[PDB]
RNA sequence: AAGACGGACCAGAGCGAAAGCAUUUGCCAAGAAUGUUUUCAUUAAUCAAGAACGAAAGUCGGAGGUUCGAAGACGAUCAGAUACCGUCGUAGUUCCGACCAUAAACGAUGCCGACUGGCGAUGCGGCGGCGUUAUUCCCAUGACCCGCCGGGCAGCUUCCGGGAAACCAAAGUCUUUGGGUUCCGGGGGGAGUAUGGUUGCAAAGCUGAAACUUAAAGGAAUUGACGGAAGGGCACCACCAGG
């Protein structure tokens, strides 16, 4: 019987698809059968941010973002809580977490 | 092991940048020096300077990207010429999102003067002003004929005037917003910008020219 | 390398951090600058209103 | 449906709006017309879904342009079934 | 911390509040001895408790009445209170903008009104 | 050489042209251009402990030992180019850059713009190890 | 310069019989959906044999080998590693003409028709509005909004009906048992093995037994116990700071 109907995200009305890379673990996978992550994320972080606003001289610019779409495989994106295990119930929404 | 002392030796020269702009002294950077035993003619004259567009213009933008070539060295004076212009990297990533339609065309074109320049352009699909999708797209055939129009437009406007006109027209992005209009009949669009120019040949006879821009 | 002695006075024991819960957060106040105001572990029990001598604000304290 | 309706001479407009084949009663809506249009000096009969243009000797070329709906007409027209 | 009230001490406070509402005042020794004329209760420390807690509740009581207890007399001064009219009902309202099919509405039951016209900028609220 | 006319009372830009991997953060301005270096102190310079490259101090060390070298060269402001591994590879930057970037803020160099300059591909060629791989 | 590869955009979205299929543009023929008082006038449904295609690896002869890399050889980690992990790197990845014919070729659900239920999307076509925006003098365009109708991938919620349940508008209209047709199964192991035939250059592919063994093999849900699975708390028989 299927734990999982849509089998970790589905692949319907396709019938293959390629396989994309893990970015931390380096397996292939198929990548709408895996997990996607979009990373926006600034430059200079909440880090540097705070000395490099302070030095900063003729200047008047608002701060870069590095734009990365990272794919995690299912084992590592469990791991590191990515994703992680809900009830069975909550499985048959297609609703995640808000960013 | 091994070290020489080496920041004794060098020479210093103030890149200049033409004067089709209100700032003109990029700044200064040192070259070892050019003599018979130790050779920098090469690593002096093959400079190319990645240089914000915002710090060489004096402002309208704060993204974009300049590359300046030194075409000749006179008197430890640098005189630089047009070798491309990108956005960086932020700027166009931001650009692409998810949810809309991403419209790319490419033309290699000739210019008046001897250059061969390839200019990569990019276009997106608006979410227009009533719409309740909350994604953009089109049939096939539409976005086809906007990246013909794109195309001719783009080729057409580099071919005639000279490689500085059609710098100072790219700025504003003139060229742009003219295919903006005659793809609005269509669907409208939002943006529309020159995202990479690769300058692939790049002759020299025209010190005529290169005098002209700077001074 | 090196940095001159700052004195930073505690403004606000955050709560605690740790793996034991051993190690408390703070914010102190820079007390030469007021615009500064960062966050450094204290091993100890802290009472508000005492002063740190921080020898460094590099290798940042934080949660763990 | 509240799921015990009985219709037995129905609505022309729950009719009307259904497929040509899927009609309680199976006749199509598809009509002729006169077209009268000014270019033209005779009174063309024109098919409503025309498919392939008509023309006339009366007008150079101005009558219908081709449309994979309903045939495109150009200027004055008019539209009578008559009767279908 | 410790020593968080026992459902027994809640219980015994709500009925003698109700009960004995004005005998009941606001401090707590005259209150622990009140509360051995109005019941038996076989420990101190546990009429204490009681005693204590309708102290509590008697203070929060005498602003209106608070969650999870009423008082009879408080609930039918709401009630009188509360005779409110926001409305006659129509205002009159006769004769004005009603929506297109709301205008057909009052048309076949021989009324009508001045009524909306043109649709401008859908989908409609937005 | 020294400085320009002036070591510092004219501002003069380079670029930072920091690498960041994992293991090491390299710091290594360079003239404007890119053909020549100012100052070359690694982040396994200063120490050097084989995973200590990229942890915060070393990089701190680093960044603000290449800016007193920076501003006696007459240096004194930089434009700051920021890159994480590139290509096919991971392409995320280490925990080293920015307290590299803080560090060299604080000793006395000045910031004049930021950009970003990562190379991404469209995965041109492929990518390393094999299937089944390391399994977590 | 060489060889490879087309991110982000890219979605329970499209197309293609399936396998499969994302840079630009042009050419070549092909397919569906839709609209259709067009044409033929029963031409149809489904299937032994027979036939077309068929991922990956492997095999034949070249090109080619950038990248990565079954084998091998190295460094670690382990009691054991020959593995995972680091490095070197072979066939191979790529490309052409031949073989081969299988994949959990998974939606584990034959194909065709009819009938039985609510609501909202979206790719696409058509139709309609005293709807918006947009272009040429306005249009006819086109994108959008609302409604209507088809055919797509799906979803959602339901004593609609089924089922052992999980589920499932089909896995419904099955004891009130029967629309058409095809294929496969008859407890579990022995076994896709033996044996003969067949196809293949080879690797392999297809058909396919028995003796004997044994009252359980299996499915699903329920409840416990346990996890070096995920969110938690609480205690100096736990830790902390320390004696």
């Amino acid at each position: 019987t299927k734990k999982r109907r849509n089998n970790g995200r589905a692949k319907k009305g396709r019938g293959h698809v390629q396989p994309i890379r893990c970015t931390n673990c380096a397996c292939c996978v198929p990548k709408d059968k895996a997990i996607k992550k979009f990373v926006i994320r600034n430059i200079v972080e909440a880090a540097a941010v705070r000395d490099i606003s302070e030095v900063s001289v003729f200047d008047a610019y608002v701060l870069p973002k590095l734009y990365v779409k990272l794919h995690y495989c299912v084992s590592c994106a469990i791991h590191s809580k990515v994703v992680r295990n809900r009830s069975r119930e909550a499985r048959k929404d297609r609703t995640p977490p808000p960013r | 092991k091994k070290v020489v002392d080496p920041f004794s030796k060098k020479d210093w020269y103030d890149v200049k940048a033409p004067a089709m702009f209100n700032i003109r002294n990029i700044g200064k950077t040192l070259v070892t020096r050019t003599q018979g035993t130790k050779i920098a003619s090469d690593g002096l004259k093959g400079r190319v300077f990645e240089v914000s567009l915002a710090d060489l213009q004096n402002d309208e933008v704060a993204f974009r990207k300049f590359k300046l070539i030194t075409e000749d060295v006179q008197g430890k004076n640098c005189l630089t010429n047009f070798h491309g212009m990108d956005l960086t990297r932020d700027k166009m990533c931001s650009m692409v999102k998810k949810w809309q339609t991403m419209i790319e065309a490419h033309v290699d074109v000739k210019t008046t003067d001897g250059y061969l320049l390839h200019l990569f352009c990019v276009g997106f699909t608006k979410k227009c002003n009533n719409q309740i999708r909350k994604t953009s797209y089109a049939q096939h055939q539409q976005v086809r004929q906007i990246r013909k129009k794109m195309m001719e437009i783009m080729t057409r406007e580099v071919q005639t005037n000279d490689l500085k006109e059609v710098v100072n027209k790219l700025i504003p992005d003139s060229i742009g917003k003219d295919i903006e209009k005659a793809c609005q009949s269509i669907y409208p669009l939002h943006d529309v910008f020159v995202r990479k120019v690769k300058m692939l040949k790049k002759p020299k006879f025209e010190l005529g020219k290169l005098m002209e821009l700077h001074g | 390398r090196v940095q001159p002695i700052k004195l930073a006075r505690v403004t606000k024991v955050l709560g605690r951090t740790g793996s034991q819960g051993q190690c408390t957060q703070v914010r102190v106040e820079f007390m030469d600058d007021t615009s500064r105001s960062i966050i450094r572990n204290v091993k100890g029990p802290v009472r508000e209103g005492d002063v740190l001598t921080l020898l460094e604000s590099e290798r940042e304290a934080r949660r763990l | 449906m509240p799921l015990a309706k009985d219709l037995l001479h129905p609505s022309p407009e729950e009719e009307k709006r259904k497929h040509k084949k899927k009609r309680l009663v199976q006749s199509p809506n598809s009509y002729f017309m006169d077209v009268k249009c000014p270019g033209c000096y005779k009174i063309t009969t024109v098919f409503s879904h025309a498919q392939t243009v008509v023309l006339c000797v009366g007008c150079s070329t101005v009558l219908c342009q081709p449309t994979g709906g309903k045939a495109r007409l150009t200027e004055g027209c008019s539209f009578r079934r008559k009767q279908h | 911390m410790g020593r968080v009230r026992t459902k027994t001490v809640k219980k015994a406070a709500r009925v003698i509040i109700e009960k004995y509402y004005t005998r009941l005042g606001n401090d707590f020794h005259t209150n622990k001895r009140v509360c051995e004329e109005i019941a038996i209760i076989p420990s101190k420390k546990l009429r204490n408790k009681i005693a204590g807690y309708v102290t509590h509740l008697m203070k929060r009581i005498q602003r209106g009445p608070v969650r999870g207890i009423s008082i009879k007399l408080q609930e039918e001064e709401r009630e009188r209170r509360d005779n409110y009219v926001p409305e006659v009902s129509a205002l009159d309202q006769e004769i004005i903008e009603v929506d297109p099919d709301t205008k057909e509405m009052l048309k076949l039951l021989d009324f009508g009104s001045l009524s909306n016209l043109q649709v401008t900028q859908p989908t409609v609220g937005m | 050489s020294l400085g320009p006319q002036v070591a510092e009372g004219e501002n003069v830009f380079g670029v930072c042209h920091i690498f960041a991997s994992f293991n090491d953060t390299f710091v290594h301005v360079t003239d404007l251009s890119g053909k020549e270096t100012i100052c070359r102190v690694t982040g396994g310079m200063k120490v050097k402990a084989d995973r200590d490259e990229s942890s915060p101090y070393a990089a701190m060390l680093a960044a603000q030992d290449v800016a007193q070298r920076c501003k006696e060269l007459g240096i004194t402001a930089l434009h700051i180019k920021l890159r994480a591994t590139g290509g096919n590879r991971t392409k995320t930057p280490g925990p080293g850059a920015q307290s590299a970037l803080r560090a060299l803020a604080r000793s006395g160099m000045k910031i004049g713009r930021i950009e970003d300059v990562t190379p991404i591909p469209s995965d041109s060629t492929r990518r390393k190890g094999g299937r089944r791989g390391r399994r977590l």
